RNA sequence: AGGGGAUCGAAGACGAUCAGAUACCGUCGUAGUCUUAACCAUAAACUAUGCCGAUUAGGGAUCGGACGGCGUUUAUUUUUGACCCGUUCGGCACCUUACGAUAAAUCAAAAUGUUUGGGCUCCUGGGGGAGUAUGGUCGCAAGGCUGAAACUUAAAGAAAUUG
């Protein structure tokens, strides 16, 4: 049987794709096949913000932000909970989680 | 490629029937689409037909009242003797009441039941019930 | 301390049933149950006056889904037959002209159907 | 006019109240058989319903109403609360059973539910909104009638008006002349011309 | 194995009513 | 219907789709009929006097059935100028 | 065991003898949902059960034990049905697929083999009937020939009325319910084939239930 | 067979783990990984779905070309280009639905097939023995293509349901 209709791959229209390393474990997976995902965070935990900030020589200051991009073979993404197993019919949803805009 | 036109025009006609609709249109015509079209015609089981002329090999637009369930070809055109006519009847007819079976012959196409008044044989084309 | 449906159903059909003969003290509706019903244990009589009592709390402070009495009831449909005495869709009397405001392409359908009299203000509509 | 007279018209009034309570108004997207209830598509807009066959099927729905032997065997629907009040006074000015609010399917199928019912026709505010009470329906023989807007499924559904079907004004408003033309057909209002003493206010809806 | 209740039923018919010697 | 020497064998004649002519089948849950009053020339409404339409299930299920009544009606002189063909 | 209360409106119609037959109901497709109006019509209706066979349901104690039977009815005059139950017990199970089987008869339509010479005897044409991988198709046959078919659709067509016919299988016939709803599928049909006789103009009449006034 | 040989790393040597560890983990490391001139012809070489043609239902996105239109932007500025609305031809896909199809999972084809015929090529006949023995042919070799029999067995296998 086919568990997905896309083969849980998405690659349709052409033959090959150049593989990519894995962040984790350093495998080897086509680059359509991984978990991609894009942080966006700040250099310092929002406790530490202070402490630079005062002790700092530039009047008001702001800390500069780091950018990555982690992705993944599938077997060190469900390890990490980066997403983890659904049921038959919620397969089918692509579309991205609603975060939490409220946080009670 | 196109290999009968015979058989586009007895497949779209069947397919627009059996989905309930009235009207039909044929791409390519011919003499033995017309000439097949009007043995079903004098039979009740279609109504008007019409001809429009382009200058390649015009079109036709043929109006269903129902009453029509199928219409189909045999494209091996074999070879059937006046004896061994009522072989093909057995296979391909509902029942022995109504029915028809296309014949092409020397003396124009007719449907198996009038080749039989005139004693007459020759290749199986359709049919239709 | 969560009450069962045997409480919860049996404090709906005395309300609703005989709404002002009990009140908002829980002493009253005590000797009110007892007489008007038939209950085996004094504490289950004890629980269904404790819910029915509270019910009324609530209720003091508009209406609660699930719970009708004739006095709510009848106030009601005394409320539907609210009507003012100019229509909103009348228009006449409404604006500073009693001509209303469409569309281009809607005056053509009038004019279609042939209602060209009616007093209209057409204005333009795009945006692209 | 081998079966209808020329005394079924619009009238000028009539038409006055429907664009004056945006019955007109269509939404963006086109059911493809919807198209023949279609004006003209607004430039940079919505499309457009074509009011006179507004009138000429409401009339023709109405008539199918007074062939009922008792009234008692209409049932109208409405789930959504614009709908609801509308349907409750057209079930008292008329012979009618209402359902407001939840449906409890297998209220037609069902023989030993509490709201157990066996009409003859059915009246639907909104197809999709109510396609319980349109599926009960194809079980058990009943013709179906519905108020539709540009877009909606058609599945089962006969007489199809075309309205906004989603305004505060324009659902009370159909409901109000359909109940009118029912008493009209009867000998109730007795003539075309006299004018009715029910305001159309009263089929419309309240916040608490 | 429903073959108990067959002697004494007499409210149905069976396919191939079993012959007693 | 058949006959054998004039009269008639068949259990009961079914009756035919308005809109496309098929037989309406026993237990073919779906198919309604439609009655339309007749009115006078006043404008009220005759008792016992109507025109009767009958609809198949499949036809309903398609979807079509509005239009096929559009179509009808109008033939029989009951509507003006909302069905035509393009 | 004693007088029924109708509960739906047809029903009462028929207790006050309203209706003529059976046929009235089917000409204008209306549903039954009580078997005291089928026998009211229709008596003399004869029953015989099929077989039964146990299912099985795996449970952690151990293993649950239903039964379920086959059952099929007919006049052998062109009315037939069969229905299917299943039940914690054998004798309730029969009882119960019985009522089923009589919500469900069906008339069928029986012609003539070439010449006509009343009472028709055999299918007036060919029609088949698939019903999970069976297929059963269905021949008219000459006057004089018995019926050629396995003993469990012999059965099903022998309470039809219908008496000439020739027989075709496919697919794993072994699966008894499958076949016989395949076969009740095939003689249900009949009336569905629109021969050259039916094509003259019916009158539409309105139905019992909206031309009648029911009791309170 | 020459050139090149940074990085990774079959074989190999050690350190731990373990009852044992010729492995998983760690430190090294030869052929190989790259290039020029010649051989090899197999992959889950997959959409496990051959190629040409006709007909059958609704929807919104997107890549390439053309045609129509109200404006905004902008340049030695107009016409063009960027964005917006609609029509159409050709593509990679997707959502809903079942009148239809299938054992089912599911499918706009896997539909128009017991109411069975539009044209053409290749392949399969219960499970093992077996893609093995033998003959022939191609290759420097590793191997590729073609391909049995004796004997043995009542079940292997597919889709789904409850534990
Ligand atoms: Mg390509
Ligand atoms: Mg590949
Ligand atoms: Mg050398
Ligand atoms: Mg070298
Ligand atoms: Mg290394
Ligand atoms: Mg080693
Ligand atoms: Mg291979
Ligand atoms: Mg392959
Ligand atoms: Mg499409
Ligand atoms: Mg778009
Ligand atoms: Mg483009
Ligand atoms: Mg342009
Ligand atoms: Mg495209
Ligand atoms: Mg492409
Ligand atoms: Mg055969
Ligand atoms: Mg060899
Ligand atoms: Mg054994
Ligand atoms: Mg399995
Ligand atoms: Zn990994």
């Amino acid at each position: 049987v086919k568990k997905r209709k896309n083969n849980g791959r998405n690659k349709k229209g052409r033959g090959h794709v150049k593989p990519i390393r894995c962040s984790n474990c350093a495998r080897c997976t086509p680059k359509d096949k991984a978990i991609k995902r894009f942080t966006i965070r700040n250099m310092v935990e929002s406790a530490a913000i202070r402490d630079i900030s005062d002790a700092s020589v530039f009047a008001e200051y702001t800390v500069p932000k780091m950018y990555l991009k982690l992705q993944y073979c599938v077997s060190c993404a469900i390890h990490g909970k980066i997403v983890r197993v659904r049921s038959r019919e919620g397969r089918r949803n692509r579309a991205p989680p609603p975060r939490v805009r409220y946080n009670k | 490629v196109r290999t009968s036109v015979l058989h586009d025009a007895l497949n779209s006609i069947n397919n627009a029937e059996k989905m309930g609709k009235r009207q039909v249109m044929i791409r390519p015509s011919s003499k033995v689409i017309v000439k097949f079209l009007q043995v079903m015609q004098r039979h009740g089981y279609i109504g008007e037909f019409e001809e429009v002329d382009n200058h390649r090999s015009g079109k036709i637009v043929v109006q269903l009242n129902g009453r029509l369930n199928k219409c189909g070809v045999i494209s091996p055109r074999y070879n059937v003797r006046l004896a061994e006519l009522e072989k093909w009847v057995t296979k391909l007819l509902p029942a022995r009441q109504f029915g028809y079976v296309i014949l092409t012959t020397s003396a124009g196409i007719m449907d198996h039941e009038e080749a039989r008044r005139k004693h007459v044989a020759g290749k199986i084309i359709g049919f239709f019930y | 301390r969560v009450r069962t449906k045997t409480v919860k159903k049996s404090a709906k059909v005395i309300i609703e049933k005989y709404y002002p003969r009990l009140t908002l003290d829980f002493e009253t509706n005590k000797r009110v149950c007892d007489e008007i019903a038939v209950i085996s244990s004094k504490r289950l009589r004890n629980k269904i006056a404790g819910y029915t009592t509270h019910l009324m709390k609530r209720i003091q402070r508009g209406p609660v889904r699930g719970i009708s009495f004739k006095l709510q009831e009848e106030e009601r449909e005394r409320k539907d037959q609210y009507v003012p005495e100019v229509s909103a869709l009348d228009f006449h009397q409404n604006s500073e002209t009693g001509m209303l405001d469409i569309d281009q392409e809607t005056k053509d359908l009038l004019k279609h159907l042939g209602f060209d009299s009616i007093p209209v203000n057409v204005i333009p509509v795009t945006q692209s | 006019p081998a079966n209808l007279p020329s005394i079924f018209n619009p009238t000028s009034a009539d038409i006055e109240q429907l664009l004056a309570a945006q019955c007109h108004i269509g939404s963006k997207n086109l059911n493809v058989h919807m198209q023949p209830y279609v004006w003209k598509t607004r430039a940079d807009g919505v499309n457009i319903i074509n009011l006179g066959k507004t009138w000429e099927k409401l009339v023709l729905a109405a008539r199918i109403i007074v062939a009922i032997d008792n009234p008692s065997d209409v049932c109208v629907i409405s789930s959504r609360p614009f709908g609801q009040r509308a349907v409750l006074k057209f079930a008292a000015h008329t012979g009618a059973q209402a359902i407001a609010g939840r449906f409890t399917p297998g209220s037609f199928t069902n023989y030993i539910t509490r709201s157990f019912k066996e009409p003859r026709l059915i009246v639907v505010t909104d197809p999709r909104t109510d396609a319980q009470a349109i599926k009960e329906a194809s079980y058990v023989n009943i013709p179906v009638i519905a108020l539709c807007d540009t877009d909606s499924p058609l599945e089962y559904v006969d007489v199809a008006i075309p309205t906004n079907n989603k305004g505060r004004h324009s659902v009370g408003l159909i409901w109000w002349m359909l109940a009118r033309e029912v008493l009209r057909l009867r000998g109730t209002i007795y003539n075309r011309e006299t004018p009715w003493d029910v305001m159309p206010d009263l089929y419309f809806y309240r916040d608490p | 194995e429903g073959e108990a209740e067959l002697k004494d039923e007499q409210a149905a018919e069976e396919i191939a009513q079993t012959e007693k010697k | 219907m058949e006959n054998d020497r004039g009269e008639i064998v068949d259990l009961y004649v079914p009756r035919k789709c308005s809109a496309t002519g098929r037989i309406i089948k026993a237990k073919d849950h779906g198919s309604c009929q439609i009655t339309i009053a007749k009115v006078d020339e006043n404008g009220r409404a005759i008792q016992g006097e109507n025109i009767i339409y009958a609809f198949s299930g499949f036809v309903r299920a398609m979807g079509e059935s509005d239009d096929a009544l559009n179509r009808l009606a109008q033939r029989d002189g009951l509507l003006k100028n909302v069905w035509s063909a393009q | 065991e004693k007088e029924w209360q109708p509960v739906t409106k047809l029903g009462r119609l028929v207790k006050a003898g309203k209706i003529k037959s059976m046929e009235e109901i089917y000409l204008h497709s209306l549903p039954i949902k009580e078997y005291q109006i089928v026998d009211y019509f229709l008596p003399k209706l004869k029953d015989e059960v099929m077989k039964i066979k146990p299912v099985q349901k795996q449970t952690r104690a151990g293993q649950r034990t239903r039964f379920k039977a086959i059952v099929l009815i007919g006049d052998s005059d062109g009315h037939v049905g069969l229905g299917i139950k299943t039940s914690k017990e054998v004798a309730t199970a029969i009882r119960a697929a019985i009522i089923i089987a009589k919500l469900s008869v069906i008339p069928v339509r029986r012609g003539y083999w070439g010449a006509n010479l009343g009472r028709p005897h055999s299918l007036p044409v060919k029609q088949s009937g698939k019903c999970g991988s069976v297929t059963v198709r269905l021949i008219p046959a000459p006057r004089g020939t018995s019926l050629v078919a396995s003993p469990a659709v012999k059965r099903l067509l022998q309470l039809a009325g219908i008496e000439d016919a020739y027989t075709s299988s496919s697919g794993s016939t072994k699966t008894l319910e499958n076949t016989l709803k395949a076969t009740f599928a095939a003689v249900a049909n009949t009336y569905g084939f629109l021969t050259p006789n039916l094509w003259k103009e019916t009158k539409l009449i309105r139905s019992p239930l909206e031309e009648y006034a029911d009791t309170l």
